[PDB]
């Protein structure tokens, strides 16, 4: 298993247990759990320190908010400090309060800022009332006057461009100036109420001719805003004091650390008599030496000179699971853990997944050039790892791309391979060491001459075996198929058969792997009435199809093209138990008895998984002296789920054929009408136009097939791993480790 | 092959998922059981930190008082409601505007009574609910005759759609404001019922009983509280709603009542209000009738949530959320005064 | 400076790809003498006399590949020069 | 609603025209011009075959899309306050696609048996080709409609289960029973579409 024992208790209360738990947290190899009573959060032995810490965090949050509004960057590259537990910390927080207090008075000086605007708005009336209204409410405002003034008054408007700041919050808002000519005082009061609803506070009452009041107002605003820029020395002082952000970000780290320490020490027992302040810990086995070394360090920092240790104990709880990853397995373990967390000692699926995932991808993405591009990107990203890791990047997509380094590498390698095996290389085969199909000089023997005069309008099928034809290409698909107009038929047959065969072995792998999972856990019932019926059912139902496909491949020659038996109809008759006297010859002699026995064993599989094991559970419960109906319901659910998932999964494995054929068609389509036009008769303009055309080809094949169809195949293979493969051996339940390590 | 089964999600699935997610954020009974055990407002703050009502009081509220908690909870409510409304489509937008017209009416009535108390002008603003706020909320102070009120409200607030014709007077006083309230309320309720039954489907099924009960409760309250007034019996008949099951009762028995026993006899023929009145002993040692009204409203609202294609679960959600706010602030007020007379009189929602 | 490195790196890899692929396609045309499997495109509506016209025309077609390769290589050199402008 | 009124108008006009035309023709002793034999013998079997082939995938894809959206919208919306439901509730989507997988397999199976002939008159074509075309059309229609209604029901119950699971973890594992019982009707549709065309020998 991952661990042998994980519930040892080696912690005892001391007068400086804070330092012990702090150093243990520094170790970052433990998790804490206690407080079964689940007492309220405000009945705690250490509530006052948590409240103090919360106050420090609130003050700190306020100052960092103010700093970030100053747009002053903070640098955090120093060391990780050690928390000063003795009362010195108290003095420190005292200083911090002073800092906050300064900020308070600075906001009091922002009262002055409001006064400034009470004059800048005044400047906008440089030109029987006048005032200032929010622009966004200009229409509705006008509406009101038309209904209350009843059109007996008149008004005019003026606009400002630069936004005016908000004194309280600091947000920018837009405004406008208005001037109303009235005919009575009752209307002045009515529009005074409306303007109280619209905030037209200011009022430059006319006294003198235009020039005199204009210049008086100008001199007034000039003195006012001059005094404001003179009072901006307070903003200067604010910046000078804010410059000390570096001296307090370290304190932020320290404050979070001590807060975590006190929060975790709160979990200890609810008693202190005889120094019974104890907290239970999950810790692995390979790291006990560092843990007791940490305890020795904690006692060293303490002046009490006590062992501060306790004896081992064991209970029957559920331990958490931790996958100990290294530079290589991490990228693939994180991919599987994203869907479900393994139980205590679940058969780890990363060791097999790490390879069978890019293989299925390459079956889905079997092209040479694209694979080469992917492996080149992998080489680039692997070789430059050190610099990129020590670098800040705004592209989160690139971060999650960079996570799957060896994923993309192995994916590209197997993609190159499967490009070689199909003899697919940018949708065209590579005739390497010979073709064996078309030999026209030999074809003239079989009454094949002069037809090509009508060849200008016919197709003239090639037969199999006029005497020297056929023959196996030693490696991959014969290149001639790439140019044949009926290539789709043979390609469809071959790809469908390969996909179905691949899918059946994947599933049997799943169930054989499950047999390991059950035998370790000492569950004889599960092996005896579990694995066996399901494996027999899977085999009898589809290993027969695999073997039949291979028999048909290795049995029937070219001359038997008449009445060549069809396997799919035989499978429909396998399901429907129908035997017509004619219409389909037997593939091999004696099929009746074997096929009938296959049907009968397939039928006999299902009841074995329904009645026997709930009844044996009932018998064990009777021997003990368990809702029987609920157990029957669960067993029926399990059996029906498995039996229907059989057909559903074998049918869903056709995605391999589907996407492989779609990929081949897409690549051929790109070849057909992007670069085909690039080759022509022009003696001089060939390379010039082809340069543009191939540039476009490169961009388009990068955009669509390189990153995208790769993603679709990637996620489809992930799904095939999550459901069709994993659910047959993978419980997918339990906890995940939550270490005590800090940031 | 009907409305709610096959194209309900295209415009409502995300929002309904969000609402039913936020339903679980409403505090439960055990939360109350442990929240009534606080010693001071700081403990209430902390126990709210431990649940979904946490991380909304990170201000420098050293002199914490229950008014601050009330303000912050109301702010949270309006924030969530504005969120839910802005992401909505058009029929649902009509639904939510129909909901908020009630609080808009409340604010209009509040400012109308404020005009009579001329001594307060600006202080009315913090008293008004920001949920029911609109562009021309504070303009109501201008009017001094109801025709002027219709002139102010006709402009851009659709509230005029409920009293453009229904108010005819030119002498605003402190006694007719209740007439304005009742007329607006009955018009709003009738319009809402008609719109809900026009929408059809499960929305009509969900919203018809609630508005029915609402109209009947308004009828009962107005019948009980009309005693000792200048209004005549025919005018009391004029203000009854016609959306309840008390439509013949509205002129047949309630309109000729003379005492409380008569109202009890009216209620006696319908079990739903008869049990409600019998349980409402109205004694000093027992809960009043208003408490039973609130509890029945809460029960029906809780029932209203269970409907997969409820185009109007937002009504139940907002009513329940207001009720949680009231429960929390009342318990905090009781705790702040250092007395335990009425801590165990909280209506147990969820 | 001109033609900043941010796109010049992409341009350089594109130019290298262009040079390599065009050179290889031209060599495949010439060495195999344009086998119809690897070389469908051509321009001739009359070839019934003999194959020599077909071979000559396919050599003519394959010639343009090296001009394309030269243009791609010059593009790569230009992009590399723009990268050095720091 | 204007669109519903338009549909009702077209439908009512169509049926009124049918009724009036039928009555006047029957009263007019003109039953010799209603020779349904010519109507169902001029039509080529290949038209019936190819219509069935198209529908047998089209309607299945329509149902799959319906269920996909109906469950996905609720799954995505309800996980905001509970991200735990993203991966637990992926069974419904899987079944919504398994419907289309069955549809494609059936399309492949029925797509066989398409060997042309040379006859151009009803007396020369024979009974066998007529039977083939009709049977293939019927199989395509039934499989398509069965999988359509199947996918719709699956999507609705998947949405319900996904939305309810966010309240309590111990709900979904038992609410998936209706989800699994959804697919049986589509399976039955596939079986009947198989059986209807098990004796066609077109060619």
């Amino acid at each position: 298993r991952s661990e042998e024992m994980t519930l040892a208790q080696l912690f005892l209360q001391s007068e400086a247990a804070y330092c012990c738990v702090s150093e243990l947290g520094e170790l970052g190899k433990v998790q804490f759990r206690d407080l079964n009573p689940d007492v309220n959060v405000f009945q705690r032995k250490f509530v006052n320190e948590v409240r103090r810490c919360e106050e420090m965090d609130r003050k700190l949050r306020f100052v960092e908010k103010e700093i970030r509004k100053a747009n002053i960057p903070i640098m955090d590259t120093g060391e990780n400090p050690e928390v000063p537990f003795p009362r010195d910390m108290i003095d420190l927080e005292a200083n911090f309060e002073k800092i906050e207090n300064e900020l308070k008075e600075i906001n009091t000086n922002q009262e002055a800022l409001k006064r400034n605007f009470l004059e800048l708005t005044e400047l906008k009336f440089i030109l029987f009332v006048a005032g200032v209204i929010n622009r966004e409410r200009i229409p509705t405002f006008e509406r009101m006057l038309w209904r209350v003034c009843r059109g007996n008054v008149f008004l005019r408007q003026a606009e400002i461009e630069n936004p005016l700041e908000d004194p309280v919050t600091g947000d920018y808002v837009h405004k406008s100036v208005f001037i109303i000519f009235f005919q009575g005082d009752q209307l002045k009061n009515r529009v005074k109420k409306i303007c109280e609803g619209f905030r037209a506070s200011l009022y430059p009452c006319p006294e003198t001719p235009q020039e005199r009041k204009e210049m008086a107002s100008g001199v007034n605003t000039r003195i006012d805003d001059l005094q404001m820029v003179l009072n901006q020395t307070e903003d200067h002082r604010q910046r000078v004091l804010q410059a000390a952000a570096k001296n307090i970000r370290v304190w932020f780290i320290k404050v979070r650390k001590m807060k975590a320490i006190y929060h975790t020490l709160n979990l200890c027992n609810i008693d202190v008599t005889q120094k019974c302040l104890i907290a239970e810990v999950w810790c692995p086995v390979t790291d006990l030496d560092s843990i007791q070394f940490a305890l020795r360090r904690g006692t060293e920092h303490s002046g009490s000179t006590v062992p501060s240790i306790l004896n081992r104990m064991q209970t029957n709880q559920t331990p958490p699971t931790y996958n100990k990853t290294n530079k290589f397995t991490h990228g693939f373990q994180n991919i599987v853990d994203a869907y479900g967390i393994g139980t205590y000692r679940e058969i780890n699926p990363a060791p097999y997944t790490v390879i069978t995932f890019p293989f299925l991808f390459a079956v889905m993405f079997g092209d040479f050039g694209h694979g080469i591009l992917m492996t080149l990107f992998a080489v680039w990203m692997v070789l430059r790892e050190s610099r990129i890791l020590s670098q800040k990047h705004e592209n989160e997509m690139f971060s999650m791309v960079f996570s799957g380094r060896y994923i993309i590498l192995l994916m590209g390698l197997f993609s190159i391979y499967t490009g070689l095996i199909y003899n697919d290389c940018f949708s065209k085969s590579l005739n390497i060491f010979g073709s064996s199909w078309s030999v026209r000089p030999m074809f003239t023997q079989g009454n094949w001459t002069e037809e090509t005069l009508l060849g200008s309008s016919v197709l003239q099928l090639n037969p199999a075996i006029p005497g020297v034809f056929g023959g196996p290409y030693p490696f991959g698909i014969d290149p001639i198929w790439n140019i044949a107009t009926n290539k789709l038929t043979f390609l469809n047959s071959f790809k469908m058969k390969m996909s179905v065969i691949l899918g059946i072995i994947h599933m049997l792998f799943g169930v054989s792997l499950s047999l390991f999972n059950h035998i370790y856990f000492k569950k004889p019932l599960n092996i005896y009435f579990g694995f066996i019926p399901e494996i027999i059912f899977m085999s009898s139902l589809f290993g027969y199809l695999v073997i039949l496909i291979f028999y048909k491949w290795t049995a029937y020659d070219a001359h038997s093209s008449r009445n060549a038996p069809s396997l799919l109809i035989h499978f429909i008759n396998m399901f429907l138990f129908s035997y017509p006297e004619s219409g389909n010859a037997m593939l091999y002699s004696g099929q009746k008895g074997i096929q009938c026995f296959l049907i009968v064993v397939a039928m006999l599989c299902v009841p074995w998984m329904l009645l026997f094991k709930p009844l044996i559970l009932r018998h064990q419960y009777l021997r003990k002296k368990f809702d029987f109906g609920d157990t029957m319901v669960h067993q029926a659910i399990h059996t029906i789920e498995y039996c229907l998932g059989c057909i559903s999964n074998t049918a869903s494995y056709l995605r391999l054929w589907a996407l492989s054929l779609a990929h081949a068609q897409l690549s051929e389509v790109l070849w057909t009408m992007v670069i085909h036009i690039g080759l022509h008769v022009r003696s001089l303009a060939g390379g010039l136009g082809l340069f543009f055309i191939f540039a476009a080809f490169a961009t388009l094949t990068v955009a669509i097939l390189l990153i995208m169809e790769g993603l679709s195949a990637f996620l489809h293979a992930l799904r095939l791993h999550w459901v069709e493969f994993q659910n047959k051996f993978y419980t997918g339940t339990g906890f995940k480790f939550l270490p005590f390590s800090f940031e | 092959s009907f409305f709610p089964e096959l194209y309900f999600n295209v415009d409502n699935g995300y929002l309904e998922g969000l609402v039913r997610g936020l339903k679980a954020g409403v505090l439960s009974q055990a939360d109350y059981l442990n929240l009534v055990q606080c010693e001071t407002l700081e403990d209430l703050k902390l126990h709210l930190q431990s649940t979904d009502y946490g991380n909304f009081l990170a201000n420098e509220a050293s002199p914490l008082t229950v008014s601050v908690i009330d303000d912050k909870l109301k702010e949270k409510m309006v924030v969530e409601f504005r969120h839910m409304r802005n992401h909505a489509y058009e029929p649902l937008a009509s639904f939510l505007d129909f909901i908020t017209y009630s609080y808009m009416i409340d604010n209009v009535i509040l400012l109308i009574t404020g005009t009579l108390h001329q001594r307060s002008i600006a202080e009315l603003v913090p008293k008004c609910h920001p949920l029911g706020s609109f562009e021309q909320m504070e303009a109501v102070n201008i009017a001094q005759t109801p025709a002027e009120l219709y002139n102010a409200i006709l402009v851009d607030t659709p509230l005029a759609a409920f009293f453009q014709d229904c108010i005819s007077e030119q002498d605003l006083d402190e006694m007719n404001i209740e007439i304005i309230r009742n007329t607006l309320y009955k018009a709003y309720l009738e319009s809402f019922y008609k719109f809900c039954t026009l929408l059809g489907g499960t929305t009509a099924d969900a919203m018809c009983p609630i508005l029915e009960f609402e109209a009947d409760r308004r009828a009962f309250i107005i019948t009980i509280n009309s005693f000792g007034t200048e209004l005549s019996k025919e005018d009391r008949a004029k203000l009854f709603p016609h959306c309840g099951r008390l439509y013949p009762e509205g002129l047949a028995q309630l309109a000729r009542a003379d005492d409380y026993e008569q109202v009890k006899n009216v209620a006696d023929y319908y079990p739903e209000y008869k049990l409600l009145f019998e349980g409402a002993g109205s004694n000093p040692g027992d809960k009043t009738l208003e408490d039973r009204f609130f509890e029945h409203e809460v029960k029906l609202n809780k029932l209203a949530f269970l409907n997969q294609f409820h185009f109007g679960v937002f009504y139940a959600f907002v009513k329940l959320k207001e009720q949680e706010c009231r429960n929390i602030v009342w318990i905090a007020e009781c705790i702040a005064q250092r007395h335990r007379a009425k801590i165990d009189n909280y209506i147990p929602i969820f | 400076l001109c033609c900043g490195p941010k796109l010049a790196a992409c341009g350089i890899v594109l130019s290298a790809w262009g040079v390599i692929m065009l050179i290889m396609l031209g060599i495949f045309f010439n060495v195999h003498s344009a086998v119809l499997i690897e070389d469908v495109p051509f321009t001739e509506k009359d070839f019934e006399n003999g194959p020599q016209n077909i071979y000559n025309l396919y050599e003519q077609v394959s010639y343009n590949c090296f001009i394309a390769a030269g243009l791609y290589l010059l593009l790569g050199g230009f992009s590399f020069c723009q990268v050095r402008l720091n | 609603t204007g669109l519903e009124l338009l549909y009702l108008g077209i439908f009512v006009a169509f049926w009124a025209c049918m009724v009036v035309v039928g009555i006047c023709y029957t009263i007019f002793d003109l039953g010799f011009r209603f020779d349904v034999a010519w109507f169902l013998t001029e039509t080529s079997p290949f038209m019936w075959s190819n219509l069935g082939i198209g529908l047998a995938i089209s309607l299945s894809v329509v149902g799959a899309a319906w269920g996909i959206y109906i469950t996905g919208s609720s799954i995505i919306g309800g996980g905001v306050k509970a991200p735990r439901i993203k991966t637990k509730n992926l069974v419904s989507i899987i079944f919504c696609e398994a419907v289309a997988i069955y549809g494609i397999i059936m399309a492949i199976v029925i797509s066989n048996m398409a060997e042309p002939f040379s006859a151009t008159e009803p007396k020369a074509i024979g009974h066998r080709n007529y039977h083939a075309g009709y049977s293939m059309f019927g199989a395509g229609l039934t499989v398509g409609l069965s999988n359509l209604f199947c996918g719709v029901c699956v999507g609705i119950v998947g949405s319900g289960a996904a939305l309810a699971d966010a309240q309590n973890p111990s709900l979904f594992v038992k609410i998936l029973i209706v989800e699994i019982f959804g697919s049986a009707i589509g399976l039955f549709g596939v079986i009947v579409a198989i059986l209807q065309t098990s004796r066609v020998k077109m060619g």
